[PDB]
């Protein structure tokens, strides 16, 4: 759950870093 | 995985950026 | 352009949650 | 792709599931 | 309360649209 | 305490995402 | 646009009303 | 509703307050 | 700690609605 | 700072207010 | 206007995000 | 100010920096 959370600021601040090129997101 | 990479321990951008496509 | 660059931002949350465990490729263009 | 499709107009989450892994 | 489900163990989606109207 | 507000202020994003036109009620305590 | 600003809405309602809550309804 | 009154309009958050329950 | 990460991440955000025209400082440690 | 005031126990808006220039 | 409401929403996140440790100030006016 | 700058045009993180103390 903790994790979880992480997780939807871990693919904002991917989303903010990568911009244009975008990303390729997993929690394996 | 990055969750596990990242969430337990911080990341930095440059980390981050790897995932970048 | 600004407003794509926002909808964006609402996107990947959107994909986040829906994708769950599979996770997503997110690409603007 | 998904800036041109839910960007323009509201997608439903089932239309936003075509792009997950 | 949906706090008490879901921020103890992760609830899905259709389990959050329990919370709809 | 602090992780209850915030996992709450994730849940009615998801809730807004989910309920789309239908809408939805919060209330955190119950 | 307003489907993106009811996003930022209902964050800015979570935390105005607190433990009270609120009801969102898009059409009323 | 809400949106008309709050995304067209800036709200304050007094106005915000009549939607809580 | 990413525990206190996370909690700045939504201070700022309730910092810029509150706070308005004025704006705000955010300044951690 | 206001990370050990708020993030330690939950703060309201209004001591939030504190960190408003 | 909200639309600047919305971005300023999104840039301080941003700020966070990239300032860390450091901080930030934040003022729309000037 | 960063409002005209950025809410304009997109700024990258890099630009952002910049208003760090
Ligand atoms: C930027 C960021 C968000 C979440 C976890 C991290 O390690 C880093
Ligand atoms: C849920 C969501 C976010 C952004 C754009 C959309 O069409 C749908
Ligand atoms: C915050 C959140 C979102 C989705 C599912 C959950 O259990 C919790
Ligand atoms: C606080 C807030 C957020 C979004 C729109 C508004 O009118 C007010
Ligand atoms: C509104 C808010 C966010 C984060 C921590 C707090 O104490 C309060
Ligand atoms: C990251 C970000 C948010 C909002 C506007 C911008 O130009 C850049
Ligand atoms: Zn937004
Ligand atoms: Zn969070």
């Amino acid at each position: 759950v903790n994790q979880h959370l992480c997780g939807s600021h871990l693919v904002e601040a991917l989303y903010l870093v990568c911009g244009e090129r975008g990303f390729f997101y997993t929690p394996k | 995985g990055i969750v596990e990479q990242c969430c337990t321990s911080i990341c930095s951008l440059y980390q981050l950026e790897n995932y970048c496509n």
